[PDB]
């Protein structure tokens, strides 16, 4: 064809075919970037925003307001060509060859003279055709592009202006930056109306009016590394191709269906068994967790309530501190709930804050800051959650950590999220935290009977009381009483038959075995840890004898007699 | 740009518009209003930021609300409210994230979270959560920004701040100003509680920051406590929360008078009522609407009344 | 005591490769 | 090697061009007892800088010419090489190594070089990291096997923060520690130089100037150490002397230390 035709393709004639998506709304942002290139001197508007809104899709849409006649009548019937730098530089092996393609593209331009250039990638005119040698393409365009010699629309991301353009502070003034913002969820959801001809098109489905309000809505809450156009999009694309790869209609919860396949967050309405299964979550987070009533029931409702859709879309699903005395359940319960919630407690995410005992290893949950080693692992608790935005994440003896160290966190439990060291907010809103603090007999003084307020109290001593208004729930733990330490014998003998004992063993325990285990493992101010010390000196090292001697061994069933 | 007469109205009826967020809180929502009215009527000095506040007083009272609805007000979001905090920066090296990297040290082509948010948009509320919270070479770092309106980054380049609203949340006024009553005698609210503790707030304030950031900011406003009047006014807003989005899809909650007393009777805290508010509702209606979806007793196609039948 | 000692990590010094100008 | 990068010290010691070395006969048998190892036989030479380490290995290469070899040691022509002089002209990649190669190629086709790189501190970090291809993983293979000969030369902090700091670096290089030398050695330092001193200032250096050099320098320069504070006192001097112009004495190297330190008189 021609020398613009090698190096780019003509907008408007593919807006001509209607190859185009159509684009509505922006039409601030059109109509400033043909006010821009009306001007004499510098008529290059640079479309800048963030990666994803939809900066390309502006002059998607200037190139069907030209063919469309919407187009002013300084800029009527001007063919809107992109260019690709990459087929400028491809095959130009010889000197002056990126130069030459590059001046025979522009003495085109000026020969016709009805020719708007679009420079995608604006960052990567600066260094095209760079060599040991010669002149890359933005120092060639300088003389052009601040004397009105040549119409040039750039479209960079955000972070790519201010790394390569804002870094040539010469190509920076050359340029109008025109601020493409992130839509609304009210703009977004004309986007995806005026999108539903070409996916109904393109998957043979019909999106209903609900799933474009629903895959904008839930596209803004539970997706932050992307932007609203194109993540909103992406759940119509997808929940399209579910569709089609199951040939009807892509209903609202078929939106929510994908969303959760992609983040890991549970947001579609829920299925006959996780509906009994739901309500039955403190019948089945009991059968790991003896007792602790009153735990279980606060840490299940936090669950209940996001799944029923009343989730608090600034705060956290959950905020806990499992406060109470050591060996209870505090960590129990939390690998019960992600257990629960995910089939194995190695997806909880155990932040151990005796680790942090100074002021300075709070650059373990957010990384370093800028100019300093360890700055590209960027963070050891909040790149656990931009992989697993819903998780239970949980903040074992978070009264051994510094006075300062949960100081970072004051705007994790309101706000929802933490702001990485290298400067992304990352959603802490669909987390379960724990703040599991440790909290010998009897206190000071006269004091009738023997308790829970003394744990309240020196929460209130102990941690800065804006944290403490931050925590939904400060659950103060019971006493594992007798009739729970006789129910958490059968639980770990549990643990050693079956796990332990497929060696084609079997570990029987009658019923006074278990009442002597209960009798010596029983003391209040510990709980279930004596215990667990008490089958490992009366159960399992006795029978790790009998093991090795080979008295009971492979092959047969073990019963375990009362022995005094 | 002149003032279409539509947005006139709208900052004349800027405190009134921001009561739709803020409940109570009367100098606090003015002194912030002041600000952008004498901003968009052309009487800002042109050397000092638009506003330099800082929001003292009881945690969460409306201290980041306030500065969530000066972002609403001024741009439809909170995702425009550049709310870079400070309780996470306690070293002084966390100070490189509000400047970027030095060049030669990684991290300085991306570098600044504050400085390039706001050479973005030049006219945009910063809020810094919790001030107190960082380290005090991060606060002779700020004192450049109240005195010229610029600050250099860590590229060695300037940027504007001269059309910012600064607003630095203070939580100091959590030692005796968070337990409700004071020392000694003395008599009911408003005499032991905002008359006896709103100087030792000012006094917090005094002594944990140099005095040429203090003078610099332009105001410096101790909150209120929120009075039971302050809280029955909070639970039309709470509900507004709940009643919204999370119950829009084909369901309808309305309270009963009887239910919302008992909410501002249970969350009412003569310290604070933003959060025991939050948290009673989320118990007490949330929780038990929560069961009441997933059993299916509240389905959509209803309106769900909630009352108290114990009195 | 207590002072901390601010690893302050450079920028890469890297090699660069070369696109090269093809002559006779 | 080539005498791009470096230049033959034994070649030079041949034609009488380097200096005579009185004094440091113990530490070149130390050196000799290192490379003359059939593993690891690389001598770095730890001492303070201007200690006399390039005057250890100056003395070396004449005692390849002079026949005190331990047979093993015997026609090794002795290549200096500048270590940063291949890291300069290196902003592309294979720059530096290349030039490395090549130079141990011309190793491995001669035979018998004996490379004295100095600013081993250098050596760590030749190229981008260590991570990447540096002179410290070039060499190391055959720093192991004894298939490279190659005399050192650290002060003693660079030894401890690019060596000890490193691992296995430590077993490659062996420390051969070239004290500072004590003022009646400098002296004679000083006795066995002065046929060079006065035979280029065309001048003549009493003996009272030495035992003033030896004794003023260690008094009066304290960032800077002995065999060359001293012997730059009776260097200047000399050329002091030409430039007024013949006679040095305690007297004409006594002004020459007057210039420097801040005494007015
Ligand atoms: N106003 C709009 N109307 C219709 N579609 C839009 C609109 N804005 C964006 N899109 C669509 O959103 C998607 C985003 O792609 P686009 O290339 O426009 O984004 P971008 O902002 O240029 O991102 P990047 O910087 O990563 O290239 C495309 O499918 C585009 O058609
Ligand atoms: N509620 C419980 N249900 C079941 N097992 C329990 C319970 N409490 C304690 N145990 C047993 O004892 C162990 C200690 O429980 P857990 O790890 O939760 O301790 P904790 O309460 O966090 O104590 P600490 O104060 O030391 O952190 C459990 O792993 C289990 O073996
Ligand atoms: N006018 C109001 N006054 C108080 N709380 C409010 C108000 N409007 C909403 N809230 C609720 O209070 C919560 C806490 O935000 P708020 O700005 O009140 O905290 P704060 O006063 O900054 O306290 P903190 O010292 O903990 O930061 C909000 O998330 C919201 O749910
Ligand atoms: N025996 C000797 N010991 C030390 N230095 C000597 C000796 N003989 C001569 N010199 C002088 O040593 C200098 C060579 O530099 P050198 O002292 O080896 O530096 P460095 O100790 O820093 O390697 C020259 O001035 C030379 O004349
Ligand atoms: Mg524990
Ligand atoms: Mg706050």
């Amino acid at each position: 064809s021609l020398v613009l035709d090698q190096f780019g393709r003509n907008l408007t004639a593919a807006a001509m075919e209607g190859k185009l998506d159509p684009v509505i709304g922006r039409e601030k942002e059109i109509e400033r970037v043909m006010q821009v290139l009306s001007r004499r001197t510098k008529n290059n508007p640079v479309l800048i925003g963030e990666p994803g809104v939809g900066k390309t899709a502006v002059v998607e849409g200037l190139a069907q307001a030209i063919v469309h006649g919407e187009v002013p009548e300084t800029l009527k019937d001007k063919q809107l060509y992109t260019l690709d730098l990459g087929s400028l530089v491809a095959g130009s092996r010889y000197r002056g060859d990126f130069e030459e393609r590059l001046k025979k593209v522009l003495k085109e331009i000026n020969t016709r003279g009805d020719i708007i250039l679009f420079i995608d990638a604006l960052h990567t005119l600066v260094g095209a055709g760079a060599a040991e040698g010669a002149i890359d393409a933005a120092s060639i365009l300088k003389p052009k592009l601040a004397r009105g010699e040549l119409q040039t629309i750039g479209a960079t991301t955000l972070d790519e202006y201010r790394k390569y353009i804002e870094k040539d502070a010469a190509l920076e003034r050359r340029f109008q930056p025109v601020q493409v913002g992130e839509p609304t969820v009210e703009h977004t959801i004309e986007i995806l109306k005026g999108l539903r001809d070409r996916y109904e098109a393109h998957h043979r489905v019909s999106i209903t009016d609900a799933a474009m309000v629903a895959a904008a809505t839930l596209a803004d809450r539970y997706i932050n590394d992307r932007f609203l156009p194109d993540k909103a999009i992406d759940l119509i694309d997808e929940a399209g191709a579910r569709m089609r790869i199951r040939r009807a209609e892509v209903d609202d919860e078929q939106i929510a269906e994908v969303l959760g396949n992609w983040t890991g967050i549970p947001v579609f309405k829920l299925t006959e068994a996780e509906t009994t299964r739901l309500l039955r979550m403190e019948e089945e987070l009991h059968k790991r967790i003896i007792g602790q009533e009153d735990a279980v029931k606060a840490v299940s409702k936090a669950i209940r309530r996001t799944r029923a859709g009343l989730k608090d879309p600034k705060r956290p699903s959950g905020s806990f501190i499992f406060a109470g005395p050591s060996g209870v359940g505090k960590t129990e319960l939390s690998k019960a709930l992600a257990n629960f919630l995910f089939g194995d407690d190695d997806a909880l995410i155990q932040i151990d804050m005796g680790e942090f005992h100074d002021r300075f290893t709070a650059s373990r949950l957010f990384g370093a800051p800028p100019g300093y080693v360890g700055y590209e692992e960027g963070g050891q608790l909040t790149e656990k959650v931009r992989r697993k935005p819903f998780s239970v994440v949980l903040f074992d003896a978070i009264e051994k950590a510094h006075q300062e160290i949960y100081n970072s966190l004051l705007q994790v439990l309101e706000d929802g999220r933490l702001t990485d060291g290298q400067g992304r907010t990352v959603d802490f809103k669909n987390t379960v935290l724990i703040f599991t603090s440790n909290l010998k007999p009897v206190g000071l003084g006269f004091s009738k009977g023997g308790m829970k307020q003394k744990v309240n109290d020196e929460l209130k001593k102990h941690f800065r009381p804006e944290f403490l208004n931050r925590i939904d729930d400060i659950i103060v733990f019971h006493q594992l009483t007798r009739e729970e330490i006789i129910r958490m014998v059968d639980l770990m003998i549990s643990r050693v038959a079956g796990q332990l004992k497929s060696k084609d063993m079997a570990l029987v325990l009658t019923d006074a075995a278990k009442a002597l285990l209960a009798k010596r493992g029983f003391d209040p101010v510990l709980g279930a840890r004596p215990l667990r010390r008490t089958i490992q000196r009366e159960i399992e090292d006795q029978l790790s004898e009998k093991i090795l001697f080979e008295e009971v061994g492979p092959g047969q069933v073990v019963t375990v007699d009362v022995d005094n | 740009f002149k003032l279409t007469e539509a947005e006139t109205t709208r900052l004349l009826r800027m405190e009134e518009e921001l009561h739709k967020r803020i409940i109570g809180q009367e100098d606090a929502v003015k002194a912030v209003s002041k600000a952008i009215r004498r901003t968009r009527a052309g009487l800002k000095d042109p050397k000092r930021p638009s506003g330099s506040f800082i929001f003292a007083g009881p945690s969460g009272v409306g201290k980041t609300e306030l500065s969530k609805a000066l972002a609403n007000f001024l741009f439809g979001d909170d995702d425009a409210l550049i709310q870079i905090d400070m309780g996470e920066f306690h070293d002084r090296f966390t100070a490189s994230r509000l400047f970027g990297a030095p060049p030669g040290y990684v991290g300085y082509e991306e570098g600044g979270q504050l400085t390039e948010k706001v050479r973005r948009k030049p006219f945009s509320v910063v809020l810094f959560d919790a001030i107190e919270k960082a380290h005090q070479e991060i606060y002779n770092s700020l004192l450049q920004v109240l005195e010229d309106g610029r600050l250099t980054d860590g590229q060695g380049r300037t940027v504007d701040f001269k059309n910012t609203v600064l607003i630095f949340t203070s939580n100091l006024g959590t030692s005796d100003i968070s337990k409700p009553v004071g020392l000694g005698f003395s008599k009911g609210g408003g005499e032991n509680d905002y008359e006896r503790m709103k100087q030792k707030v000012n006094d917090e304030l005094k002594k944990h920051f140099r005095p040429e950031f203090l003078n610099r900011i332009d105001d410096i406003i101790v909150f209120h406590q929120l009075t039971r009047e302050e809280i029955i006014r909070m639970v039309d807003l709470m509900i507004s929360r709940v009643a919204g989005q999370l119950k829009s899809k084909d369901m309808a909650l309305v309270l009963t008078d009887a239910a919302k007393a008992l909410l501002a009777k249970r969350g009412f805290d003569p310290v604070l009522g933003a959060r025991p508010l939050r948290r009673t509702i989320q118990r007490e209606i949330e929780d038990q609407l929560s069961e009441k979806i997933l059993f299916e007793e509240v389905g959509p196609g209803q309106v769900v009344t909630v009352d108290v039948d114990n009195w | 005591m207590k002072v901390l000692i601010l690893a302050c990590l450079v920028a890469l010094a890297l090699a660069r490769e070369l696109e090269e100008l093809n002559v006779p």
